[PDB]
This record gives structure tokens, sequence and C-alpha cells, in this order.
């Protein structure tokens, strides 16, 4: 199986900028009948993707000529000379010359913009949950960039790997900012055996940790 | 005038055998070097090619799943369909049927694809979720916890849409076999405690209705 | 392993 690298898997941009995309496969992809079947494919949000290049260079129909792709043999390669707004998405390359047919995992085109420290907030378990008899503990980590992120959930000063589950919005609207949430999840038991919880959130905006905690009793 | 529509179950259970078709118009893979096929996509994730079938019969398929997948087909009728046997929870995603010829005239590359349909593998029942606010311990941020829900999907507003700048509404996640999500906002000081802050909060599938106001702890 | 396409 013919594994496809896109390189970067992220891509952040300016509008209006130059943009490039890597997909290199394990092995040829030039079939026997002389032609190499590599194409490229957008899919943005919500819809299905569509084809922008095939046989390596080869613009489709309707395809703005800012689009082009070049390359031979493993080595491909896409360009975008003057990124717009409805670029933005998802790029795959794609293989049809050995079975099984193959994409690689995919480039996101994002834009970049300013740095920016996220607003974490916790939040302990609620009245209503607590006399269900489960314990969750949320935190938010709000309006951030870049992307990337370290959380990490510490309870009576030991991390804690197991039981936690973490939710990433896409890109925002407005100020181009990305957004998490994490929350630890206890059994009612746990919760109350424990008394220190702590959110703790590592980005490239401080050397420091922002860290957010509370305890259990002086709630 | 040449569409691509899937139809599917919605949902099944694992260990179950998913039957999917695809109405095929515009063209017939009738004629000589047309072929259709399928290609699916797990909710934010990679595009996995399944399997073709040609016009001749001839079929190509998944290494990986070569004993789970059977594409069949139907000339007149004009559809094609495909089956996956002993499904399972990573078998939920969206699936494609895409068209592709294998002659330079036809058009050999997947130009046409259909909208999609969406089979989620669960063993889940409908399940109500538990709507919990959450509080805080110079702008105020507030929360609301959506918990163990299936299936999809529950809608959240905040004050009933009055209220929308500062908000984040998450991607829901797994938890078992049960749904969670969870929302944010974010208001000045001066506003909360000081007005109020209800979370709004629905679950059609189990006529699940639920306004919650937060308070200071 | 190869796809079928026209020579
Ligand atoms: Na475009």
């Amino acid at each position: 199986d013919v594994l496809m690298t896109q390189t970067p898997l992220s891509l952040p941009v300016s509008l209006g900028d130059q943009a490039s995309i890597s997909c290199r496969s394990s092995q040829s992809i030039v079939h026997s009948n002389g032609n190499t079947y590599l194409e490229w494919y957008l899919q943005k949000p919500g819809q299905s993707p569509k084809l922008l290049i095939y046989k390596v260079s080869n613009r489709f129909s309707g395809v703005p000529d800012r689009f082009s792709g070049s390359g031979s043999g493993t080595d491909f390669t896409l360009k975008i000379s003057r990124v717009e707004a409805e670029d933005l998405g998802v790029y795959y390359c794609f293989q049809g010359s050995h079975v099984p047919l193959t994409f690689g995992a995919g480039t996101k085109l994002e834009i970049k913009r300013a740095d920016a420290a996220p607003t974490v907030s916790i939040f302990p378990p609620s009245s209503e949950q607590l006399t269900s008899g489960g314990a969750s503990v949320v935190c938010f980590l709000n309006n951030f960039y870049p992307k990337d992120i370290n959380v990490k959930w510490k309870i009576d000063g030991s991390e804690r790997q197991n039981g936690v589950l973490n939710s990433w919005t896409d890109q925002d609207s407005k100020d181009s900012t990305y957004s998490m949430s994490s929350t630890l999840t206890l059994t009612k038991d746990e919760y109350e055996r424990h008394n220190s919880y702590t959110c703790e959130a590592t980005h490239k905006t401080s050397t420091s940790p922002i860290v957010k905690s509370f305890n259990r009793n002086e709630c | 005038q040449v569409t691509l529509k899937e139809s599917g179950p919605g949902i099944l259970k694992p260990s179950q055998t998913l039957s999917l078709t695809c109405s095929l118009s515009g063209f017939s893979l009738r004629t000589s070097g047309m072929g259709v096929g399928w290609i699916r996509q797990p909710s934010g994730k990679g595009l996995e090619w399944l399997a073709h079938i040609w016009w001749d019969d001839d079929k190509n398929y998944n290494p990986s799943l070569k004993s789970q997948l059977t594409i069949s087909k139907d000339t007149s009728r004009n559809q094609v369909f495909l089956k996956i046997t002993s499904v399972d929870t990573a078998d939920t995603a969206t699936y494609y049927c895409v068209r592709r010829a294998h002659n330079v005239v036809l058009g050999d590359w997947f130009a046409y694809w259909g909208q999609g349909t969406l089979v989620t593998v669960s063993a889940a029942k409908t399940t109500a979720p538990s709507v919990y606010p959450l509080a805080p311990v110079s702008s105020v941020t507030l929360g609301c916890l959506v918990k163990g829900y299936f299936p999809e999907p529950v809608t959240l507003t905040w004050n009933s849409g009055s209220l929308s700048s500062g908000v984040h509404t998450f991607p829901a996640v797994l938890q078992s076999d049960l749904y969670t999500l969870s929302s944010s906002v974010t208001v000045t000081s001066s506003t909360w405690p000081s007005q109020s802050i209800t979370c709004n909060v629905a679950h059609p599938a189990s006529s699940t209705k639920v306004d919650k106001k937060i308070e200071p702890r | 392993a190869e796809f079928r396409h026209d020579s």
C-alpha cells in the first residue's frame, strides 16, 4: 500500500500569500500505461471533496489557474500563488495507480494571525450532578493561537491521564482563534476522596503554564 | 443532470451488516469503461477508499477489509450497492459513492461525488442527556454541560439566542456509547451575576427540553 | 495491485 505523506499537515497562511504542499508516495505511481494518476482534492467543511488537479499538473475544469501542481514519480507538490478565502479547507493528494487507491492525511489550509494565550477557567461539579452520583470538572481554554496546546490535569498534585475527554473548535469566524474544552470525569466517590483539582495549560505564549485550580472544601 | 445519491439505514448495531445504495443518473455504468465506487470518511478524519465496480463486473477491494466488503450493481435500474458485514464502531463514518472511468474521455478521476450519507454503528439506545450548569469558582466566563445522550444531535443556546458573542459550543464526543458536549459563554463582570444567564438545551430524539439558569457558588 | 486504466 502506497502511503502518501503530505507535509505539512497544517499550513497557516495570510490572504493573498503564496502557499505550497508536498505529497510524497512511498513508491512510484507511474502506471505502465505511462500516466501518473496523482490527483489533488479540496474538501471544505460540510462538503464532499472536489477535484482540483489530475495527472499531477492538469487543472480540472473551472479551477482557477492560481492552483498548479508540479512533480514527477514520487515527489509531488501543489502550489497556490495568491491564497483566497474560498481556498481554505483540507487538501488531499491521491494516487489512483496502485490498489488499494490511497489519499494522504490532509493538509488543512487554515489562516494565521497574531499569537494569543488561552483564557482558562475551571468549573467543579454542579449540585445537580453531584446529587446524581457523578462528578465532572470542566476546564475551558478559549480564544488562543496557535492551535497547538498541552493540557494537564492534576489531582492532589499527581497527574491524571485516564477518564479525560477533549474537544476543540475549528478556527473562529471572527477572531480566527481556536478554543478548547477539557472535562475530567470521576465517580462521586473518587471526587470526594480527593481535594485539589488542577487544570494546567502550556502554550507558546508563556514559558509558565497557566494554572487554574480549586479545593473541593471551599466549594 | 449527472448526480449520485447515497441511501443508508442511518444507524445499525455492531456485528451486523450494512447495506448501502447509490442511485445513478445522467449516466450508465452500462457504458463502456464506466465505473462507480465507494469511499468513506469517519467524522473529522481521513478518506478511505473501499471498493470499485466496473461496467464489465470487474471489482476491486481494499486488502484491509477484503472479507467484509461486497460491491454489486444493477445495470438498468441503474444502481450500485455495497455491503459491509460484522460492522463495528470504527465503521461509523460518512460514505460517499463516486464516479470514475478507466478511460480518458469519460473522465478517469473522482470528479463527481454524491453528497454522502452517515452511517453510525452504535449499540446505544435513545438516552436523554443530563444538563448541568457550570458557574465559576475582567470578564466572567460561564458554561453549560450536557452529558450522556444518544443519539445526536442536541442544540444549545444562551438566553434563547439573545446572547451569542463569546460563545463556544464544542464538538460532541463519545463517553462510553453516549455523547457529551459543552458550551461556554463570556461576558463582562458588570453583567453577571447582576443579570441572569440561562442555558437552553434540546435533545429532540428524547423530546428533552431543558432551560438551566446559572447561579453563583 | 495496479488499478485499471486504459493504455
Ligand atoms: Na477554490
